[PDB]
């Protein structure tokens, strides 16, 4: 039932695609923030509070 | 265990017992449907110490988000019976 | 646990939570009853000095110094009721909680035992079947457009209706199934 | 040896001319009968071997693997019986045909008096497994997996073939007996180094070595249950059999050359055992556990001592049985939940208690609990490595601890706690699954009574 | 006054000691309101898909699928060769191997020397 | 013929019959627990006979009955050792087990899976009997792992509880940490001595080197919860009370110490290992008593007391007195089992309440448990002509009269003081003050099972020390001469502990409240050891197992090197080769160039 | 604070339904309909079926199989003290050196 656009993509660069990713992950644009854009394959995924 | 199967009458009796013991409430003026803030003029801190007395009494503690919005003995007994799965 | 939280906690809610926690931790400190009563009354007298303060900035400055003090003096091993999230029997009987639908998978030789119970269960299933198709429309019409704003559910308003999404809250297994 | 090969070949006629609804029963019955026949090879001697003919010979290293190979087929049939219910009779018959072909190729591979014939059958075993994974696989990445599972092997296998033919031009024979009796030392030269590497790498890639273990999680996750069973139980043991057979010519160059692979295996067993701790998938977790166990077996083979070989043989047999059982349990979960992730379906012990017992037994035997043969092989390899060098005990102990940790983690996450609420389509376990697990576990606890049956020719 | 509790990675700041919560603004209240609105639409969708009598299967969770796919199959396509990544990979995958090789080679060299000079006392060393 | 062998094998054999009948119909009835209890009691009264035979004669024997696989010159066989230690420990364990199952028949009444509980208890008993009587290292390892697995199963008795599963995994972790040293010792012994048999190991090792003894010490420290690997025993209290009364207090946790008892001839010929054992035991007993001195949960403080007693036993081993350590095992089993039994009766009477802050006056509200616990506390502290006295008086006597460490001596004395102090803490806070439980009183004791089971161990804790000490043959030189003050140190220190702790607890009644110091906070959080060591290593492991292990090498770089570089190279050269526009002009020019190259290159 | 008027109605209906279900959870006197079909004294039988047969079997196996092979059972060679006599030979170990006895 799931679509292609639902899955994580590449690291967001513009505010528009950052916003689109935030809507994808069911979070506010102000609350969304990706991991640092380094070689490690986090890509486009929320860096949630580490809290246990 | 050997615990007697407590019933609604026992819960209400015990709650009214704890309510009567408290000095700030005249025993003859309270009731099952007696409100706390207006019927009896008890403070919010008075309601939280009533919650504390109930928690000590029954051996379990009520969540505060449920505790802060309990203002009558009848609804408190109802909440506790719902928590303890009481038949009658 | 039953009632849904709100979008935030007001100042009075926060002060009540601190009062509750502080009194509980003090009781954990004072094992004997008379000492606990004395220090709890002293605590309540200290607390009620500022009930009539009206400055929002002063109110914010208050209860925060109180929270830091409480964190310093919190009795690193507080008393917990056995069934509380920190108790010694918090989730003892979760291994005894089985769902309702497992009875749907019972062998007919097993279902031959307890026939009245399964007849009543059949009545319950029919009631749920009708009440659900009623509740779908009831919730679809009652909900604010653009999605719900609070996760609290409305009650039933006609005569034959039942509360929306009622089956799995009424049909909880038990507190102590065995 | 033909008394085992011929009935296996006749299974093909038996399945294709069977009634459209009687394929499973006939295949299961005759496979169990063939296992009973293959049990006869266990009567080995302390002398050379069981030289049946110029083409086939048996050994106390070949016999346990042959018996396990014959025994696995009924289990594979019973496991695959479920998810092939909605298939045409032609495709189910093709599936069973692939299974029989794989068993036949393994049977001919494990006797293989000659090295070139061994290589040919050892490479022919690739095709039916590839077809099973790529055709009766669920996801879209299965094709990719197949390519991986192919090319690695071929990249490893091609120099070996060259090495093999070169050997026949210099020695004059590739029969195992002449090779053993006429063996001569290998002078430490560059050409001999490359010969050693060519002879070893083909089997090293299939074990798999820690560096070359990428293919195994993909192949296990993508394969159907029968593919996972045959890959975990037997298809990983081909590398061990090949190295054990081929190391005789490689002396004395083995002592110098073995250091990189020994270091890789000793560190990679820790690395994959730790990887098992953070895994969101059952089949991936069991794949990494298989990598750890086969790394220990690689260490045992490279050490090249009597205790090393005995422990390696015992561990190969035990790990095959245990991994097949664990994959069966995971597939039992998948066919019910259709998710294949550990965290979703939870607290199943309250709901499936006897399957919880099977889970506990499989986890205990994967944990290498004494006196199971898993621990027998583990302890023999550990003692041999300690004799090799006293520092290895640290790594072995770390591996044992992490093994216990991840095995009990895999038991805890799935069986204990509270069930997921929204799940309701979980039906009570069938008799087929319970019989599958019982037939998996009983041979292990029976074999621990007679360990000498699975300790190899160096016993 | 009382001594300050210092938060750490493994012992985080208490909920009631955050300076951020006490700085209240209508923007912050709107943020919390929309957060709870998102939480409530999620809860409503879950309960609607949950209490239906017709449904007899797993409720597929988009969040869990995103979690698993990001963990497993999204790593390499987003990888880039960086000095940090290259150095970390080379270190953590190469250094331990050479370290253990050095340790074991040194130990075996010492043992072989002790063997050749004859003072190792291998009496009763029969199984190897 | 010589009924020693027949009786000593029949005991263990009949211990397993209910396990064989676990598939029968009786397992589906309510009479199974009674069946198991009767079987174990009969086993105990049957094992009483070889003990009498040894007492009369001193008869020792080795029974190698079944021959397992033989590996070249090494021979493995099912061998049982029936020395003084085995024949002495068997009846004590069976007696304590009988008492524990009699208690369980009442405590686990409302448990739907009670037959499974009794089956688990009997499996643990069988595994411990296997461990004790083993003659070779392999059978010892079999028992070693069996008891640990049964402990894991019994701690996580309520699988719906997250913390119970956490405690079970913690016990497994620490026991595997000890297993590292165990396997090290086994490998060393086979490699050098060429056998796993105790006889050949003793024979061929006149001066045992460091490595095997260090491995044995690591295994014993892992199993007995010494200072390095202590917290699993306090955390093991999550399981039901009889499990903690049998396994984690008196039978399983002595096994590691018992292992160091088994190899005492090799322990006596090495001095560094003895020093390490002594120091580890001293630090363990002191730390555990200090932790116990501020605990509110009753099971936790009794568990810490058990840990301190195990540390004392390790000190006794370190001072080269194995027989005294074994005697201390024997008496500790009795009185600690009865202590935990009293605690369990208390907890059941107060609706599963374990914190002592909600427990007040039970001296008169329930008198038999009061007198049993007071006897047990007096015995544990150690008193003249009390069971704990023989083990306690002798241990202090020997450590004081030996060439040991002064620091270990001092920590042992402070440990005795803290032992008396926590005993008076528990009795004071649980039996003397005003009641503090919920008003609904469900206090009851009139149950024959609890009374008989408690009184059997009471009779044991009063008489067994004297009877056994005066019954066994002498095995060591006694300290007959001593300065009067040095003879009395144990009594004076226990009296000071009693008095000082009593006076400190008496100040609680005062209407004054002050904030604790740093020392109390350090003592309450278990020296902060469970915090740091359960958050710092784990995290730094788990993170790595995902970052460097899972993604960095396996998913990226190992993928990059062999397969991905190959794929990219194939892609590029395929594109280069196949990209021809089909103009025969370029093909013909290239053909001419190649013809020229061939004419100029190959000749 | 407190519940809202609408909230009370939901709790009332839900709690009454919960009571109905929880009452339905009870049992009738005939509900466990069991289908029957078949095909000192306690201690006396237990003492022979659980003690006597095992000792018989173990003693047989020890005396006639285990002890048949050498070195399977090895004893302690019991202590010999001065003044005793040995049944097999009949000699007496000589007494000691008559140390001075006082206190
Ligand atoms: C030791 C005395 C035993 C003598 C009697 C002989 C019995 C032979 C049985 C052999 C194994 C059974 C087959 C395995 C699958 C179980 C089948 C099943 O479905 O159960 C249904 C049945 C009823 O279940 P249910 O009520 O319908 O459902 C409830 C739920 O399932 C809930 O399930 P549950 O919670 O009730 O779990 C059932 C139970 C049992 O389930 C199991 O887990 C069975 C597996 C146990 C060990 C796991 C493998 C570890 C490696 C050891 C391998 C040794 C093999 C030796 C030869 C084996 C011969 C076949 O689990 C446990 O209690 C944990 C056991 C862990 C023990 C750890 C220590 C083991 C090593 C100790 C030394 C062994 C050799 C001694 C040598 C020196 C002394 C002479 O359960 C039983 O019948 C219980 C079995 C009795 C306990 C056996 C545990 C010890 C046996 C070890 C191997 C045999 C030793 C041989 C000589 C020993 C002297
Ligand atoms: C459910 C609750 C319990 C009910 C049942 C209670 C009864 C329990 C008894 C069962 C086990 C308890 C231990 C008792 C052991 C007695 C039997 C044992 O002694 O016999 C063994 C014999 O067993 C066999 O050796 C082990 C069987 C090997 C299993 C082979 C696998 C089976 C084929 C299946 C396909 C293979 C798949 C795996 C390929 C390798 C060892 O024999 P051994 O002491 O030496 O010499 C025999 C006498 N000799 C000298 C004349 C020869
Ligand atoms: C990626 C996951 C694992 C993949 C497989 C890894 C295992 C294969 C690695 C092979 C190990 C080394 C190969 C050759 C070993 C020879 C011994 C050498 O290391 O020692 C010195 C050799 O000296 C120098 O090392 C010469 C070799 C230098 C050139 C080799 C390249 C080194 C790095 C390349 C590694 C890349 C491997 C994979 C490529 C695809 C001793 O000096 P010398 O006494 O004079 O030579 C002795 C040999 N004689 C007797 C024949 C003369
Ligand atoms: C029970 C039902 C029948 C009761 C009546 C029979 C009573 C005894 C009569 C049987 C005669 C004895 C017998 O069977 O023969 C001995 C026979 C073995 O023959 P051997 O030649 O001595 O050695 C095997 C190598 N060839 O012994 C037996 O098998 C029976 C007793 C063996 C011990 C019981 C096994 C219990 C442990 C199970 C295995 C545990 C794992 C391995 C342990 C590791 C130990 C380091
Ligand atoms: C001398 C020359 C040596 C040549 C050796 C050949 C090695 C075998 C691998 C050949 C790969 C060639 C194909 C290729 O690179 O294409 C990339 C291709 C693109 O996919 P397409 O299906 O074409 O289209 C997708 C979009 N629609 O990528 C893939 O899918 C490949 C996935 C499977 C890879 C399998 C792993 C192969 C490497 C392992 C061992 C091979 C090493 C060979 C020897 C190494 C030196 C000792
Ligand atoms: C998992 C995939 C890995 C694939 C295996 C890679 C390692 C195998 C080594 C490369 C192939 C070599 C095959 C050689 C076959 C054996 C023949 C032999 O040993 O005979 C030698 C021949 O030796 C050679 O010719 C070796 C030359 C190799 C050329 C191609 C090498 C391919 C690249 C090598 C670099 C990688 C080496 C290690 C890689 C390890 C795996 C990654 C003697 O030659 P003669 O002239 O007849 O002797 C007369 C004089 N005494
Ligand atoms: C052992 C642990 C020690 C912890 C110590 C913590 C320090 C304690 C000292 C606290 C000092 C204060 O009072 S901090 C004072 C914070 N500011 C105010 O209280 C202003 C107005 N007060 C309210 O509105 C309340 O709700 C009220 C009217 C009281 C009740 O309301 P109700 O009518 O709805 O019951």
């Amino acid at each position: 039932h799931v679509t292609k656009d639902m899955f994580p993509g590449p690291y967001p660069k513009t505010p528009e695609e950052r916003a689109a990713a935030a809507k994808k992950y069911n979070m506010r644009v102000e609350d969304y923030e990706p991991y640092p854009d380094d070689g490690m394959g986090y890509g486009d995924y929320p860096k949630l509070p580490d809290r246990s | 265990s050997d615990a007697p199967p407590l019933t609604l009458e026992a819960i209400k009796d015990r709650v009214l017992y704890v309510l009567k013991l408290y000095d700030k409430i005249d025993p003859e003026k309270l009731s099952v449907n007696s409100h706390f803030m207006k019927d009896l003029g008890l403070d919010s801190l008075d309601q939280v110490e009533i919650i504390m007395a109930m928690e000590d009494e029954f051996g379990f503690e009520i969540p505060d988000i449920d505790a802060e919005k309990l203002m009558c003995p009848q609804e408190i007994v109802d909440y506790i019976a719902d928590k303890k799965d009481v038949y009658e | 646990a039953f009632s849904a939280p709100a979008a935030y906690l007001t100042h009075q809610q926060k002060v009540l939570r601190l009062y509750k926690r502080a009194l509980r931790h003090l009781e954990s400190w004072c094992v004997h009853r008379d000492k606990y009563r004395y220090f709890a009354c002293l605590m309540r007298a200290r607390f009620d000095e500022h009930k009539n303060e009206k400055d929002m900035v002063k109110a914010t400055q208050l209860l925060r110094q109180a929270e830091e003090e409480f964190w310093y003096g919190q009795h690193p091993q507080p008393y917990i009721f056995p069934e509380s999230p920190g108790g010694t029997s918090y989730e003892r009987y979760e291994c005894y909680k089985v769902p309702e639908w497992c009875l749907d998978d019972w062998h007919p030789s097993e279902k031959a035992m307890y026939p009245d119970y399964f007849a009543k269960r059949e009545q319950w299933k029919r009631l749920r079947r009708e009440s659900w198709e009623r509740e779908v429309k009831q919730l679809q019409e009652e909900t604010p457009p653009g999605g719900p704003r609070t996760e609290a559910l409305p009650p039933a308003r006609k005569e034959g209706d039942l509360p929306p999404l009622w089956w799995h809250i009424v049909t909880r297994p038990r507190e102590r199934p065995m | 040896m033909l008394k085992i090969i011929i009935p296996t070949t006749m299974l093909l006629p038996m399945t294709w001319m069977s009634k459209h609804n009687m394929i499973w029963i006939n295949a299961t019955v005759h496979s169990l009968l063939i296992s009973l026949i293959s049990l006869s090879l266990l009567n080995q001697l302390g002398e050379n071997s069981l030289n049946f003919s110029l083409t086939f010979f048996s050994d106390s290293l070949s016999a346990p693997l042959l018996v396990l190979t014959t025994w696995l087929l009924p289990l594979m049939l019973m496991a695959s019986q479920s998810h092939l219910s909605k298939e045409t009779t032609t495709r189910k018959k093709l599936y069973i045909t692939m299974l029989i072909l794989l068993q036949l190729f393994l049977i001919m591979t494990f006797t293989a008096t000659e090295l070139i014939l061994f290589y040919i059958l050892f490479e022919a075993t690739l095709v039916p497994t590839l077809i099973i994974i790529t055709r009766w696989g669920n996801q879209t990445e299965r094709l990719n997996a197949g390519l991986y599972f192919l090319f690695y092997t071929l990249a490893g296998s091609l120099p070996l073939l060259v090495a093999l033919v070169y050997i026949q031009n210099t020695t004059g024979s590739l029969n195992f007996l002449i090779i053993h009796y006429w063996s001569h030392p290998l002078s430490n030269s560059w050409s001999n180094i490359f010969m050693w590497l060519a002879c070893i790498m083909a089997f090293m890639v299939k074990m798999p070595l820690y560096g070359l273990h990428l293919w195994l999680p993909k192949a296990h996750v993508e394969a159907p249950i029968a593919g996972s069973m045959v890959l975990a139980a037997v298809l990983l043991k081909l590398g061990g059999y090949g190295m054990m057979r081929i190391t005789t010519i490689l002396n004395p160059l083995t002592n110098y050359m073995a250091y990189p692979f020994l270091m890789l295996s000793m560190w990679g067993m820790i690395m994959t055992s730790s990887i098992c701790l953070r895994q969101t998938d059952l089949k991936s977790l069991i794949a990494y556990s298989s990598v750890s166990h086969m790394a220990l077996v690689i260490v045992a083979i490279m050490i090249q001592t009597p205790w090393s070989f005995m422990g390696a043989t015992a561990l190969m047999i035990a790990h095959g049985l245990t991994s097949s059982m664990l994959f069966c349990l995971a597939n039992t979960n998948y066919e019910r939940v259709h998710s294949r992730t550990m965290i979703l379906a939870r607290g199943l012990q309250t709901l499936l208690p006897l399957m919880a017992t099977w889970w506990l037994v499989a986890s205990l035997t994967n944990l290498a609990l004494p006196p199971s043969i898993n621990l027998i092989g583990e302890l023999f390899i550990i003692t041999a490595s300690f004799s090799w060098s006293n520092i290895t005990i640290i790594l072995m102990g770390m591996n044992m601890m992490i093994t216990a940790l991840y095995s009990l983690y895999m038991l805890i996450t799935t069986q204990r706690g509270k069930y997921t609420h929204h799940i309701n389509n979980i039906k009570p376990s069938f008799t087929r699954e319970n019989a599958l697990m019982a037939l998996h576990i009983l041979p292990l606890l029976l074999l621990t009574l007679n360990p000498k049956m699975i300790l190899g020719p160096l016993y | 006054s009382f001594p300050k509790y210092k938060p750490s990675r493994l012992a985080t700041l208490p909920a009631t000691l955050d300076p951020a919560e006490y700085d209240i603004s209508p923007e912050t209240r709107k943020a919390q309101a929309e957060r709870l609105a998102i939480r409530s639409r999620l809860k409503r969708e879950y309960l609607l898909q949950y209490n239906d009598p017709n449904r007899l299967g797993v409720i597929e969770d988009p969040a869990l699928i995103r979690w698993t796919y990001a963990r497993s199959a999204n790593i390499y396509p987003n990888f880039r060769p960086t000095p940090k990544t290259s150095l970390l990979g080379a270190l953590f995958g190469i250094g331990p191997l050479f370290f253990w090789y050095y340790v074991f080679k040194t130990d075996r060299d010492k043992k072989e020397k002790l063997i050749q000079e004859g003072k190792l006392d291998q009496t009763f060393n029969i199984s190897y | 013929m010589n009924p020693f062998a027949s009786l000593t094998l029949t005991t263990l054999t009949i211990l397993t019959i209910p396990i064989m009948m676990s598939n029968s119909n009786i397992y589906k009835t309510n009479l199974y627990p009674n069946y198991v209890k009767t079987t174990v009691s009969y086993a105990f009264t049957l094992s009483l006979v070889p003990l009498l035979m040894f007492m009369h004669t001193g008869q020792e024997m080795i029974i190698s009955n079944w021959h397992w696989m033989t590996l070249q010159t090494v021979e493995l066989s099912l061998s049982f050792k029936m020395d003084y230690f085995s024949v002495m420990f068997i009846p004590v364990a069976l007696f304590v087990t009988w008492s524990i199952m009699e208690f369980s028949m009442w405590y686990m009444h409302s448990d739907p899976f009670i037959n499974r509980f009794f089956k688990y208890l009997l499996l643990f008993l069988i595994t411990m009997m296997i461990l004790v009587t083993a003659n070779n290292l392999f059978q010892l390892f079999i028992g070693w792992e069996g008891v640990g697995i049964m402990s894991f199963l019994l701690i996580g008795w309520w699988h719906g509880r997250t913390d119970a599963n956490t405690a079970a995994l913690q016990a497994i972790l620490y026991n595997r940490i000890g297993d590292i040293g165990f396997v090290l010792s086994m490998a060393w012994f086979l490699t050098h001595s060429n056998a796993w048999d105790l006889q050949q190991i003793f024979m061929l090792n006149n001066e045992c080197p460091n490595m095997p003894l260090i491995g044995l010490l690591l295994a014993a420290a892992g199993k007995s919860a010494q200072f390095g690997l202590h917290p699993w025993l306090p955390s093991a209290m999550e399981g039901p009370t009889p499990v903690s009364a049998l396994l984690h207090s008196s039978t399983m946790v002595v096994a590691g110490v018992f292992l160091l008892i088994r190899f005492y001839p090799l322990m006596e010929t090495n001095k560094l290992v003895q020093t390490m054992t002594l120091c580890l035991g001293a630090i363990t007993t002191l730390f555990t008593a200090l932790c116990a001195i501020t605990q509110n949960d009753i099971k936790k403080i009794v568990a810490f007391s058990t840990s301190s007693q195990l540390g004392l036993m390790m000190v006794t081993i370190g001072i080269n007195q194995p027989h005294l350590a074994f005697l201390h095992i024997c008496m500790h089993a009795f009185f600690k089992a009865m202590l935990f039994m009293c605690s369990g009766s208390i907890i059941h009477s107060l609706n599963d309440e374990q914190d002592i802050r909600k427990m007040g006056g039970l001296y008169k509200a329930m008198p038999f448990t009061t007198t049993a616990l007071i006897i047990g506390s007096l015995a544990l502290t150690g008193m003249p002509y009390l069971t704990g006295f023989y083990s306690k008086d002798l241990i202090i006597e020997a450590v004081n009269m030996s060439y040991t460490n002064a620091w270990a001596l001092l920590m042992t004395l402070i440990a005795t003081s803290l032992t008396a102090a926590y005993s008076t803490r528990i009795i004071f806070f649980a039996f003397l003050g005003k009641p503090r439980f919920p008003p609904l009183v469900l206090i009851n004791e009139n149950n024959p099972l609890l009374i008989n089971s408690i009184k059997r161990l009471l009779i044991g804790s009063i008489f067994a020390g004297f009877i056994i000490s005066n019954n066994i043959p002498p095995m060591t030189v006694p300290n007959t001469t001593m300065p009067l003050y040095m003879k009395m140190t144990a009594l004076i220190v226990t009296i000071m502990g009693f008095m000082l702790a009593l006076e400190l607890n008496n100040t609680t009644y005062y209407l004054k409240f002050k904030y604790p110091s740093q020392t109390y906070k350090f003592s309450n959080m278990l020296g902060y050891y469970p915090s740091i060591m359960h958050r710092l290593p784990t995290y730094h492991n788990l993170s790595m197992s995902q970052k460097s292990a899972s993604s960095l090498l396996d998913l990226i770089w190992l993928e990059t090197i062999l397969p991905k570089t190959t794929s990219f190279i194939q892609m590029k050269m395929s594109i280069m080769v196949s990209n021809q526009k089909g103009l025969i002009k370029l093909y013909f020019l290239s053909f001419l160039i190649t013809i020229m190259i061939s004419m100029t290159l190959f000749n | 604070s407190g519940y809202t008027p609408d909230e009370k109605l939901r709790l009332q209906q839900l709690r009454e339904l919960r009571r109905r279900w929880l009452k339905d959870q009870e049992l009738s006197p005939r509900e466990p309909v069991l289908p029957p079909r078949r095909v000192t004294y306690r201690h006396s039988i237990f003492a022979v079926t659980h003690v006597l047969i095992p000792v018989w079997i173990i003693h047989y196996y020890l005396k006639y199989h285990v002890t048949a092979k050498p070195y399977t059972v090895v004893e302690r060679k019991p202590r010999i003290f001065p003044g005793d006599t040995i049944l097999e030979t009949g000699e007496v170990i000589p007494l000691m050196k008559e140390f001075p006895d006082q206190h």
